[PDB]
Order: structure tokens, then C-alpha cells, then sequence
RNA sequence: CACCUCGAUGUCGGCUCGUCGCAUCCUGGGGCUGAAGAAGGUCCCAAGGGUUGGGCUGUUCGCCCAUUAAAGCGGCACGCGAGCUGGGUUCAGAACGUCGUGAGACAGUUCGGUCUCUAUCCGCCACGGGCGCAGGAGGCUUGAGGGGGGCUCUUCCUAGUACGAGAGGACCGGAAGGGACGCACCUCUGGUUUCCCAGCUGUCCCUCCAGGGGCAUAAGCUGGGUAGCCAUGUGCGGAAGGGAUAACCGCUGAAAGCAUCUAAGCGGGAAGCCCGCCCCAAGAUGAGGCCUCCCACGGCGUCAAGCCGGUAAGGACCCGGGAAGACCACCCGGUGGAUGGGCCGGGGGUGUAAGCGCCGCGAGGCGUUGAGCCGACCGGUCCCAAUCGUCCGAGGUCUUGACC
RNA sequence: UGCGAAUGCCGGCAUGAGUAACGAUAAAGAGGGUGAGAAUCCCUCUCGCCGUAAGCCCAAGGGUUCCUACGCAAUGGUCGU
RNA sequence: ACCGUGAGGGAAAGGUGAAAAGAACCCCGGGAGGGGAGUGAAAUAGAGCCUGAAACCGUGGGCUUACAAGCAGUCACGGCC
């Protein structure tokens, strides 16, 4: 179930078959598999997949040269791939052919305390007529004596954004192995320079 | 990693240099490849360039003209594969970046407002009169 | 983007000068009509003795919009007004002869006589 | 929200904030060392650095440019003759901002030092 | 005087429970390079504090 | 009826935000038809989702216009005024009709008419602090259990085939386009962009000119406008599939020789149910797992669990910052360093600076010049600043079975 | 002549709470001085606001508020030399 | 006193010791205040002074508490002081 880590680089249009193709260039660098963990001593199947190299030994003792190729532990080994057993070593952009759909998981841009209406697309109040200090307010939040309380999931204002988000079934417009670049078209979450993980699609699986 | 924009600046191998120099204010004629019901012709479009949206690759420019009693504005990507070519038909003295103001103005009065950049006209000619010479012998 | 209440110029000789959108004929609840989309409208202004009269409730197709239409090849086109062509229920134009440019999106949307009658297709 | 935007607003409207920096500039370019709130300092560096680096160009254009913000015909001379040269081989960092341990009493404001470098 | 108002006097227990986080934290101090006295980090420790940057000399 | 409430349970309608029921308006599945087909009627299952925009009236309701797959009925103090409204009702003014000798009165009408900054508890949206998870740490995880989502139309092929005299016109299967809704996103399109650039008026000023500055908003006005944040813009979602079922359709089959889908059994069979997708999640005190680190100190506690120091792996403090953020938290940096600032280059905006020379009596024009100026964007560069340090942190309870 | 209640009376102290607020969005900054102590007092410079006023002179009313020295417990919505 | 234009309304507020012997001097402090010294039979009789209750606020100690839910008590057992 091929997966790979990477950083959202940017967006741009492509042109193909005399057609504009809006895409999001993600860099899916070589991912040194550092652990596997099978139903033997884990109960499932995955692949620790350390990403960006870096670390002039800000690595301390929790380092794992245990699995040979630690090639100086990477900044974010974080996240396995679950039910993926690679070409033995080092996973790269090669796992993706132009024309495959993919599921990108990202960390959506944060908006902090966002009001109902944005958080939730509420209509708020009228900007004129009666009006009165309730223009962007949520209105009523309940009934009367029964139930005499607010529902468990009542859509209200709160922190919104900066969360796990997975835009699904994205076309792979192109892949450039020379530079570990991968071009999906459109809507990958989070900011540029944020970390994402690209996976096989779930439309087929 | 800090390749950043120079990476995205790599995907641009659709960048395209076979195109002429023009500025908001002067009028140009851009030949564009259009489908047109199954077949395919190279329909032209001639008018004053209203704007230029500089952004490296995918910068875009807009041209406007009065087609049969109605003004029309078209927006082309400066590096679009469908632009077979584009010939400048006259230079104009902009004085100002974006020229939206000519919309509520269209008539004779847009003339004597955009008034032929001789300086840049006297080029082109002399710039093609010296490229037509130093090309043969 | 044309909308119920929006005024349209009439780009044909049917006799109408101004129609006013009264409904956009798409789904159960479309919000805007664009080039190639058919609307219902009231005739707000009309030439004497023309085919169509003022107050007439008619169908039309949008041939022009002040809001740019975006095309798959990355470009866009934009007109100075919103114009329509009054049509019968077969969707055949009511009057002969159409005036001014029309979006090529019309052919793509199956209005072949009108694009043909159009003095220029942009 | 208001993400990767640059430039503190110091509980002042446009003209005030602008007219502030200009004033902290003249002061600094007058005594070489100034004490302010850490934040008003952190923001003063860039404003002044520019003014100086423009003095390193010496050309009258740049003089007239610096006049816009400093308005004083001397002080600018001083800037152009006494202060500018000292940096001719220093590119950037014409300024230093060192915090102080004492806090403005009855207000609590943490202070910092702002001196011309070298 | 107006609209919402407390329905019951808050107990000594429940108010002091609110205070469970009001406790202060002593200033983070570091021994000073030159002088023996204590001063907070990254500050020009008030007794000739530095060397390269003007140490607001008490000298 | 008069049972709680008259030391007060604010009353219609609208708005906002919903949630539930099903006696189902649409979509899914069915039986019967006086069901040729297509299209209906009628009843059964089914509450997953959906259930339009306008004219009139304070209206609910209703009539009407244009649509639609449909324009569903109800409950929630005729849901919701410590959420808004205040048109209606329902104080004081005034008038009409009417009634009364009158003062005045009218589920009659008319015009007007003070809607009250501070949330204590519960509840709800968010975010932390503490302790616990019996050795202490840094990573990576399983998913018990939750939540989100669930809609639908048109056209085309099948095929003008089945069916029908004809007009009409299927099933089944397959393809492409939409509508509304949702999540994300900035390339494009389009906004803003509080000082990024230019132009302009009046006045005051520095310096007379030239050039500039303040004020004219909390931008003086105007023309533009990067980053960001955004929808009008872009990508993507509803599924597929598996399983069990409802109405129902059947197999096998007695009681009851025959017959029967049922009483024993089995098979099909819904937009529904359980999985599947997405998100949360071990305070899941039932506190799980895997990997990798430090270790088994010194006195005391003479025995039960402990007490005090230093310490180890680590971790905080402090500091530079951050598309992270109310504070906190989170993330990256901290000189073995490109973290912010400055400088440099590039992008981007503005659109040819000042100065000088030429032409003009002059306003101005031309050249130098795409000049000059230049927030945020992509980078580089130790010039400025993250100096120096401080504190916190295990040595592992017992029982039992298995092992060298 | 015995109190627990009378939205009782007088007084004291609590809760809300380190919460609302600190009274016009004309606006501030630095250097120097004084001092036990300074964002708040003095001085200098820069900036901003009034200018048919937010400047000046009368009449009411007020009644030491006037000038100066020495002072900061309280009054000053913070601090105050 | 204060409130009210006025007629008028109208309060709060007692106690060191027998005797000021009412704390010289010294220390911290700008003072305030306190610490010794000293007076006194007594100084938690020190002048915000006889006695000094209650609400109310603290500091220290014993027991107790972070998977439990309630008119807070009561009846049982058990622990620890
Ligand atoms: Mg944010
Ligand atoms: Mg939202
Ligand atoms: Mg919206
Ligand atoms: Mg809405
Ligand atoms: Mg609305
Ligand atoms: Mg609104
Ligand atoms: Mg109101
Ligand atoms: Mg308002
Ligand atoms: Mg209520
Ligand atoms: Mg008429
Ligand atoms: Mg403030
Ligand atoms: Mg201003
Ligand atoms: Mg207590
Ligand atoms: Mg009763
Ligand atoms: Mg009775
Ligand atoms: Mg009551
Ligand atoms: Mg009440
Ligand atoms: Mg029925
Ligand atoms: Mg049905
Ligand atoms: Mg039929
Ligand atoms: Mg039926
Ligand atoms: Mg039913
Ligand atoms: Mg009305
Ligand atoms: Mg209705
Ligand atoms: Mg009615
Ligand atoms: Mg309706
Ligand atoms: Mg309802
Ligand atoms: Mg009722
Ligand atoms: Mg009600
Ligand atoms: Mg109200
Ligand atoms: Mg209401
Ligand atoms: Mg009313
Ligand atoms: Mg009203
Ligand atoms: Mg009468
Ligand atoms: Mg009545
Ligand atoms: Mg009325
Ligand atoms: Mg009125
Ligand atoms: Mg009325
Ligand atoms: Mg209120
Ligand atoms: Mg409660
Ligand atoms: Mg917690
Ligand atoms: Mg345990
Ligand atoms: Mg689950
Ligand atoms: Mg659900
Ligand atoms: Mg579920
Ligand atoms: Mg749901
Ligand atoms: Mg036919
Ligand atoms: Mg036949
Ligand atoms: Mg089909
Ligand atoms: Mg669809
Ligand atoms: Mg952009
Ligand atoms: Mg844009
Ligand atoms: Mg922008
Ligand atoms: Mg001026
Ligand atoms: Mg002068
Ligand atoms: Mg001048
Ligand atoms: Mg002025
Ligand atoms: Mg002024
Ligand atoms: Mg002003
Ligand atoms: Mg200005
Ligand atoms: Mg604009
Ligand atoms: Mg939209
Ligand atoms: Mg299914
Ligand atoms: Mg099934
Ligand atoms: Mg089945
Ligand atoms: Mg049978
Ligand atoms: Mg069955
Ligand atoms: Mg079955
Ligand atoms: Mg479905
Ligand atoms: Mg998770
Ligand atoms: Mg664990
Ligand atoms: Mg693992
Ligand atoms: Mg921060
Ligand atoms: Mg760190
Ligand atoms: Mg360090
Ligand atoms: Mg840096
Ligand atoms: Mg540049
Ligand atoms: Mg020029
Ligand atoms: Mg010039
Ligand atoms: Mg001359
Ligand atoms: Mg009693
Ligand atoms: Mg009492
Ligand atoms: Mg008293
Ligand atoms: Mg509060
Ligand atoms: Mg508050
Ligand atoms: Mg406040
Ligand atoms: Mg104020
Ligand atoms: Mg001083
Ligand atoms: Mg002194
Ligand atoms: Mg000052
Ligand atoms: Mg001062
Ligand atoms: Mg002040
Ligand atoms: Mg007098
Ligand atoms: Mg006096
Ligand atoms: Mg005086
Ligand atoms: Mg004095
Ligand atoms: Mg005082
Ligand atoms: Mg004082
Ligand atoms: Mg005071
Ligand atoms: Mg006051
Ligand atoms: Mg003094
Ligand atoms: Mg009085
Ligand atoms: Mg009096
Ligand atoms: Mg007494
Ligand atoms: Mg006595
Ligand atoms: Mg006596
Ligand atoms: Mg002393
Ligand atoms: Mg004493
Ligand atoms: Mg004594
Ligand atoms: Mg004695
Ligand atoms: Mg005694
Ligand atoms: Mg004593
Ligand atoms: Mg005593
Ligand atoms: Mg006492
Ligand atoms: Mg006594
Ligand atoms: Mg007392
Ligand atoms: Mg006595
Ligand atoms: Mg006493
Ligand atoms: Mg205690
Ligand atoms: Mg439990
Ligand atoms: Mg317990
Ligand atoms: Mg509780
Ligand atoms: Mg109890
Ligand atoms: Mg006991």
C-alpha cells in the first residue's frame, strides 16, 4: 500500500494536451526505512520512514543505528505507512507512475480561535435593520426547559485549523525522480514547507 | 532543502522565449489556437493590452477591443502553448501600470491619451533594420 | 454570473431591448446562469410591433457576461455587458439575425444556429 | 489570524507609528545610545540601519532620501560625515540591541539598550 | 447590578480551588560573569554586565 | 378542568441555530392494478440524505409567478427575546365608524410610541495545569470507543430495439456532463492589501529656488498593488466493496397423503443496519504495544513502604523566532548556529527618481532611464542578536508460576 | 425576661474577583536633572491636537482655590519627589 | 457634621495606668513600622491602648483526598495520629 513522506513545495500550472493543469509540487525525498514491525512483535504491518536528513547530532541517545541505514537519523522519522512492505530498502518517488491517484495527508493551516461562521459557515445576523451587536453571532443554541441543555457536538466557535486533513484521490500529473519531485494536481493541505505523506488511493486499494 | 522557489522554478520547462516585447498601453495582435467544434483554426485577437500580471512563469496579460459594437477583454497566459505567435501592431505611451480606466472611456478620447511611444517605435524599426543587415552579410 | 433580477441586453432582432432574469434554468436550485445557460425572464423594454411585447415571460440563452468566463486552456474572456437571445421552447432562436459577439461556449453547449448567426465568435 | 506578516503595530495608528520611528531615529543618531522598551527597540534596528546604509552611499539623492525621515539638515551632516564612514567596511548590523535586567516600575515594562555598533 | 448574576455565594473551598494556579514563580537568575552578584540571563547584568557590548558601566 | 407558577414561568410572527418523530414530500426497495409500453393509481418496507427563488400581507396560513427529484406533516414552554429583531398584540397621544346625556368604551380601524454593557453553577465549543498509568527517559504506534459523511438530476449508448394499430416508448447494463452541499487549497480568475509605488488639492513648515515633511481618519483624496487572509476561483468527497436484514420473491417441506416460503432448515432482497472511507481517541484507572536510551548510588528507614542529597539518560528554565497561537500549548533555532534583524541577489509592485543638459516666453516637453523607490515572497551572507549559565531529574514493593 | 427567619433594624465581614473598570482614539518619543524611590515632577529637543478655541477680556457664582517655603498619611481613578 | 432652594431633616462618636512612669539611647527604614533597651504588678495595659465573643483572613501541625456523584449527615466496622 505504497506510502511516502514529503514537503509541500508550492503550486503552479502545467499545460498538457493544450490544457491548463493546476498542480501542487510535493518533494517526496528518499525515505530510509528504519523499522518495519510485523505481526510478529507488533500485530500489524508498517514501515518507519525517516525523512529529511539533517541533524548535526541533535540526535541524542534515543538514536537507532540498530537498523543499519540510519544515515544520520532524520528530523522526522515520524509516521509509518501501514500494510506497506517496500522494495526492501529506501522508498522514493519511483513508486508512483503518472496517472495514479493518491491520497495526501497534511496539516491544515491554523486559524486559531475562529468564530462560528468560518469555523462552520453560519449565516450570522443581519448587518442592518434590527441589528444590534449580533452580526457574526451563532443565534440560538438550544430550546427551552426540555432538554434544558446543549447537544454534545454543538457547532460553536473554537480553535479551527492546524489539524490532520487528507484530500483524497488526487491525480499524479507527473514525477521527476532526478530531484525527488512529485506533481499532484490541486488541493494538498497545510502551508508550504509543511510535512505531508502521500499514499495509494482508497478508491481501489 | 531550501531550494524552495528554484525547485518550483524548475517545473517551468514550458517557459517560452519566442515572444516579443510589449507593455501595457501598446496594441498587439495575438494568434491563438482554438478548437472550434472538433476542427482547429488559429483565430487572431487584436487590441490594446490592458494589463500585465508579472509572476515569472504564468504571468498573464489582458487585451481588450471593441468587437462589433461590444468591447471584449481576453486574458492570455504569457507562456501559453496555444499562442502560436504575437505581433505588435503599434507602441503606446502608458504612463501608468494598469490601464483599466480606458473602459469607461472608449472612443476617440482613448486616443490622445495613449499616444504612440515614438521612442520605442523608433526602436523596433531601427532594431529590425540592423538585424536585417547584420544577419545576411 | 446572471441571477434572478439581473438585467440582460437582447442580442437579436426578436423585438426586445431589455429582459430581466426571473429564473435560471438548471438544477433544483442553481445560483447563477452563465454563457450557454438558459434563463426565464420578463420583457422589460421592447421595440414597437416587434415579435415580443413588454411583460412577456420568455426563455433566453446567455451569450455574454460581464463576469469573465474561464476556459480549460487557462485563458479567460470578458464582455462589457450581459446579453441573451430569446428562444422558443425547442430552444431555437425566436427571431432571425443576432447582433454582437458570442462566447464560443455556446457551440460547446449545443446552440448551433446562434453561433452561426453570430457576426463574431470569441 | 494574520499569518506571515511583518512589522509590529505598536498600539499606534499609521502616522503615529511612522512618526514614532522617525523620532527614535533622531534620538539614537544624536546620542548613540538609547533606552526604550525591548519591542520598540527590536523594531528600531531596521529603521535606522537603512538610514545609515543610505549614508554610506553619500550621494545627494540618498541624502534627500534620509531627509524625509530625519528632517534635520545637520544631524544628517553628522550622519554623513561622522557616523556613516565608521561602517564603510561593515555591511549590515550597524546597530545593537541589548536587554536590561531592571523593569520600569509601576508599569513593569522590560527595557533594552539600543546603541550604534562598533 | 444587571442581567446575569451569581446564584450562590462561592464557598471558601471552591474559590481557593480556583486559586490553585495563582502561585508565583521565582525569577530565573544566573551567576554573573565578572561581579559575584546574581542577575537574570541574557540581560546586561547591572554591574558592568558585558565586554563587547557597552556594559552600562557602574565603573 | 383550575393542579405548580400572580414577593413575575416576557405574549404572535420573522431571523438565527438546530434536533427529534414518521402518520414518507422526493430519492432506494417492494406487492396489487381496471399494470401493453411510457406514465399513474393504491397499499407495504424505509427517517440516510434532501426537501428552491420570488409577488401580496405583521402575519402563521394561504393565493399567485418561475422552477424542481421533491416544494412533506408534526414535536421540542404553538423549540429558540440573560441569542437578535419588534412589523402584530398589549399602557400613556391622536383620529374614524359605532355605542353612551356624559366621563368614556369597542377580539373594530388608523398614525405614533424606552427590548436591560459583566455568566456564579450546570450544559456546550475550545485550550491548558496537576496527579495517576508502581524504575526513569526519547521516539514510533494499536484502536476499545466516539464523531464526520450519507442528496440528486439531465443527456448519450444500449435502442428508436422489447411493447403498441399509432402516438409514444422500458427494463438491464454502460458513458459523459450538471445543481446544491462538504473539506482543503492559492497555480489561475477575482477581492482586500493602514503606508509597497505614483499622481493631486489647500495650508503650514525645513531653506529663497529646486526638492521635501506634517495635517486635511482613527489612510487627506485618487490610480494601482506583492505576501498573507480569501470566493466569484481550484482540486477532491457522497462511493466501490464485504456482511447481515425490511417489505417482499423463492428453494426444500411437514403438521394436514394433496398443498403451503415456515412450523426444522436454506437462498435472494433496500438511498436504510454492521463494517469499509475520513477525523478523534490508552484518564480504554481495563491507563495497551513496539524500538531505542540510562542505570541498579551515598547516608540514613535496624524490619513494612520509605527520608535526603547529589547524579545518569533526558527535561525544563532563559533567549531568537514561527502560515503555531487569546494566555498556555505546539513547532523550529540557540555560535559545533542561517533563528529573527541588517546587508546582498532574485521575485513583485509602482512605471522612466533626483541631479544635469537640450527645446519652449511659459505651463511644460525630450534625454540620461524601465529609471528611482521598494512590507511580508525565494535564497545567500555570522555584520547585529540567540553570551555566560541555573535548576529538575532513576537506582526499581511484594506474591506467584516458568527459566540459566 | 429567652430570636434564626419579619425583601426586619444598626453594625462588622464575606461572595462575585484579582473579575468589570480606571471617564472621550488630540499621541507620543528620547536626553538631562532632582530624589530613598520617577512612564507620571523639572528642563531640552522631536512629534501630535485646539485656534469664532480647547486662545484672551468682562458678569454671575465660588470664597484662598492666588504667590512662596517646607511636605506626601490621606484626597489624585496608576505613580508621584 | 451631613442632606435639602426652603420650611425642614438629622447621625455617628465614651473607657491606657494606681500613677505618664506615654518608652532616653542603639539597630533596620525616607518615613510608617518594628527589633533591643527602659517604665510598670501587668506592655497580646503602648496610646488605632480595660475585657476582647462571632462572622471573616492567615501561619503551623495531625488525619484525610486526584475512577467517583452529593441536604453533606448518620450507623457500623476497619486504618493512621
Ligand atoms: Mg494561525
Ligand atoms: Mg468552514
Ligand atoms: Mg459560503
Ligand atoms: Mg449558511
Ligand atoms: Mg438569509
Ligand atoms: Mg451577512
Ligand atoms: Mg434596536
Ligand atoms: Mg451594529
Ligand atoms: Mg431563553
Ligand atoms: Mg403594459
Ligand atoms: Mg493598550
Ligand atoms: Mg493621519
Ligand atoms: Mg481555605
Ligand atoms: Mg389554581
Ligand atoms: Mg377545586
Ligand atoms: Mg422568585
Ligand atoms: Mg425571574
Ligand atoms: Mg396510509
Ligand atoms: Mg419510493
Ligand atoms: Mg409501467
Ligand atoms: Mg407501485
Ligand atoms: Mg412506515
Ligand atoms: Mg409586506
Ligand atoms: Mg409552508
Ligand atoms: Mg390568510
Ligand atoms: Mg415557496
Ligand atoms: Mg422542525
Ligand atoms: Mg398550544
Ligand atoms: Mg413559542
Ligand atoms: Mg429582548
Ligand atoms: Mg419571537
Ligand atoms: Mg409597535
Ligand atoms: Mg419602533
Ligand atoms: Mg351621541
Ligand atoms: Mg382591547
Ligand atoms: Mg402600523
Ligand atoms: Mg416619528
Ligand atoms: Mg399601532
Ligand atoms: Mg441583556
Ligand atoms: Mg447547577
Ligand atoms: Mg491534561
Ligand atoms: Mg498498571
Ligand atoms: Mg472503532
Ligand atoms: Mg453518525
Ligand atoms: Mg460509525
Ligand atoms: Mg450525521
Ligand atoms: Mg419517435
Ligand atoms: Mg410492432
Ligand atoms: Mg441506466
Ligand atoms: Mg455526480
Ligand atoms: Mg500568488
Ligand atoms: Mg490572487
Ligand atoms: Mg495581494
Ligand atoms: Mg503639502
Ligand atoms: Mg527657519
Ligand atoms: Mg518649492
Ligand atoms: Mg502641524
Ligand atoms: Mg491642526
Ligand atoms: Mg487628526
Ligand atoms: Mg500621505
Ligand atoms: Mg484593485
Ligand atoms: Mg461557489
Ligand atoms: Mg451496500
Ligand atoms: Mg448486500
Ligand atoms: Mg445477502
Ligand atoms: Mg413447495
Ligand atoms: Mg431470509
Ligand atoms: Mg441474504
Ligand atoms: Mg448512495
Ligand atoms: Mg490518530
Ligand atoms: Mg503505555
Ligand atoms: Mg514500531
Ligand atoms: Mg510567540
Ligand atoms: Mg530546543
Ligand atoms: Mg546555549
Ligand atoms: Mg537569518
Ligand atoms: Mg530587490
Ligand atoms: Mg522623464
Ligand atoms: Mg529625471
Ligand atoms: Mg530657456
Ligand atoms: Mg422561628
Ligand atoms: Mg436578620
Ligand atoms: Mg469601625
Ligand atoms: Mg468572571
Ligand atoms: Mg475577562
Ligand atoms: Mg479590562
Ligand atoms: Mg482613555
Ligand atoms: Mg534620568
Ligand atoms: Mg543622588
Ligand atoms: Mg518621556
Ligand atoms: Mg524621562
Ligand atoms: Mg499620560
Ligand atoms: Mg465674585
Ligand atoms: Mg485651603
Ligand atoms: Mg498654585
Ligand atoms: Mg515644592
Ligand atoms: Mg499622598
Ligand atoms: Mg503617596
Ligand atoms: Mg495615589
Ligand atoms: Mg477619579
Ligand atoms: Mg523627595
Ligand atoms: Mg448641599
Ligand atoms: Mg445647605
Ligand atoms: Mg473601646
Ligand atoms: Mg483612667
Ligand atoms: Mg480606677
Ligand atoms: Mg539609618
Ligand atoms: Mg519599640
Ligand atoms: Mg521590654
Ligand atoms: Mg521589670
Ligand atoms: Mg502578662
Ligand atoms: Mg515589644
Ligand atoms: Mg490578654
Ligand atoms: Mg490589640
Ligand atoms: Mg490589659
Ligand atoms: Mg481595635
Ligand atoms: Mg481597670
Ligand atoms: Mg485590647
Ligand atoms: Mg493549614
Ligand atoms: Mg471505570
Ligand atoms: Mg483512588
Ligand atoms: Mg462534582
Ligand atoms: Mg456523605
Ligand atoms: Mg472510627
Amino acid at each position: 500500500m505504497k506510502g511516502i513522506l514529503g514537503v509541500k513545495v508550492g503550486m503552479t500550472r502545467i499545460f498538457r494536451d493544450d490544457r491548463a493543469v493546476p498542480v501542487t509540487v510535493i518533494l517526496a525525498g528518499p525515505c530510509p526505512v528504519v523499522q518495519r514491525r510485523t505481526p510478529e512483535k507488533d500485530g500489524y504491518t508498517a514501515v518507519q520512514l525517516g525523512f529529511l536528513p539533517q541533524n548535526p547530532k541533535r540526535v541524542n541517545r534515543p538514536l537507532k543505528g540498530h537498523f543499519a541505514k540510519a544515515g544520520v537519523e532524520p528530523v522526522r522519522i515520524l509516521r509509518e505507512i501501514r500494510d506497506f512492505n517496500p522494495e526492501g530498502d529506501t522508498v522514493t518517488v519511483e513508486i508512483f507512475k503518472p496517472g495514479e491517484r493518491v491520497d495526501v495527508t497534511g496539516t491544515s493551516k491554523g486559524r486559531g480561535f475562529a468564530g462560528v461562521m468560518k469555523r462552520w459557515n453560519f449565516a450570522g445576523g443581519p448587518d442592518s435593520h434590527g441589528a444590534h451587536k449580533i452580526h457574526r453571532h451563532p443565534g440560538s443554541i438550544g430550546n427551552r426547559k426540555t432538554p434544558g441543555r446543549v447537544y454534545k457536538g454543538k457547532k460553536m466557535a473554537g480553535h479551527y485549523g492546524a489539524e490532520r486533513v487528507t484530500v483524497m484521490n488526487l491525480e499524479v500529473v507527473d514525477v521527476i525522480p532526478e530531484e525527488n519531485l512529485l506533481l499532484v494536481k490541486g488541493a494538498v493541505p497545510g502551508p508550504n514547507g509543511g510535512l505531508v505523506i502521500v499514499r495509494e488511493t482508497k478508491k481501489a486499494a | 532543502m531550501n531550494r524552495g522557489a528554484l525547485i518550483k522554478l524548475v517545473e517551468s520547462r514550458y517557459v517560452r522565449t519566442d515572444l516579443p516585447e510589449f507593455r501595457p498601453g501598446d496594441t498587439v495582435r495575438v494568434s491563438y489556437k482554438v478548437k472550434e467544434g472538433n476542427r482547429t483554426r488559429i483565430q487572431d485577437f487584436e487590441g490594446i493590452v490592458i494589463r500585465i500580471r508579472r509572476n515569472g512563469f504564468n504571468t498573464t496579460f489582458t487585451v481588450r477591443k471593441v468587437s462589433y459594437g461590444v468591447g471584449v477583454e481576453r486574458i492570455f497566459p504569457l507562456h501559453s502553448p496555444l499562442i502560436q505567435k504575437i505581433d505588435i501592431v503599434q507602441r503606446g505611451r502608458a504612463r501608468r501600470a494598469k490601464l483599466y480606466f480606458i473602459r469607461n472611456l472608449s472612443d476617440r478620447e482613448i486616443r490622445r491619451k495613449l499616444r504612440a511611444d515614438r521612442k520605442r517605435i523608433d526602436q523596433d524599426r531601427a532594431a529590425e533594420r540592423a538585424a536585417k543587415e547584420e544577419a545576411q552579410k | 454570473m446572471i441571477q434572478p433580477q439581473t438585467y440582460l441586453e437582447v442580442a437579436d432582432n426578436t423585438g426586445a431591448r431589455k429582459i430581466m432574469c426571473i429564473r435560471v434554468l438548471k438544477g433544483s436550485n442553481a445560483k447563477y446562469a452563465t454563457v450557454g445557460d438558459v434563463i426565464v425572464a420578463s420583457v422589460k423594454e421592447a421595440i414597437p410591433r416587434g415579435a415580443v411585447k413588454e411583460g412577456d415571460v420568455v426563455k433566453a440563452v446567455v451569450v455574454r457576461t460581464k463576469k469573465e468566463i474561464k476556459r480549460p486552456d487557462g485563458s479567460a474572456i470578458r464582455f462589457d455587458d450581459n446579453a441573451a437571445v430569446i428562444i422558443n421552447n425547442q430552444l431555437e432562436p425566436r427571431g432571425t439575425r443576432v447582433f454582437g459577439p458570442v462566447a464560443r461556449e455556446l457551440r460547446e453547449k449545443g446552440f448551433m444556429k446562434i453561433v452561426s448567426l453570430a457576426p463574431e465568435v470569441l | 489570524m494574520r499569518h506571515l506578516k511583518s512589522g509590529r503595530k505598536l498600539n499606534r495608528h499609521s502616522s503615529h507609528r511612522l512618526a514614532l520611528y522617525r523620532n527614535q531615529a533622531k534620538s539614537l543618531l544624536t546620542h548613540g545610545r538609547i533606552t526604550t522598551t525591548v519591542p520598540k527597540a527590536k523594531e528600531l534596528r531596521g529603521f535606522v540601519d537603512h538610514l545609515i546604509h543610505l549614508a554610506k552611499r553619500g550621494d545627494l539623492h540618498a541624502r534627500r532620501l534620509v531627509l524625509r525621515d530625519l528632517q534635520d539638515v545637520k544631524l544628517v551632516r553628522k550622519l554623513f560625515d561622522e557616523i556613516a564612514p565608521r561602517y564603510r567596511d561593515r555591511q549590515g548590523g550597524y546597530t545593537r540591541v541589548l536587554k536590561l535586567a531592571e523593569r520600569r516600575r509601576g508599569d513593569g515594562a522590560p527595557l533594552a539598550l539600543v546603541e550604534l555598533v562598533e | 447590578a444587571k442581567h446575569p448574576v451569581p446564584k450562590k455565594k462561592t464557598s471558601k473551598a471552591r474559590r481557593d480551588a480556583r486559586r490553585s494556579h495563582h502561585a508565583l514563580t521565582p525569577p530565573t537568575l544566573v551567576p554573573c560573569p565578572e561581579c559575584k552578584a546574581m542577575k537574570p540571563p541574557h540581560t546586561v547584568c547591572p554591574e558592568c554586565g558585558y565586554y563587547a557590548g557597552r556594559k552600562v558601566l557602574e565603573v
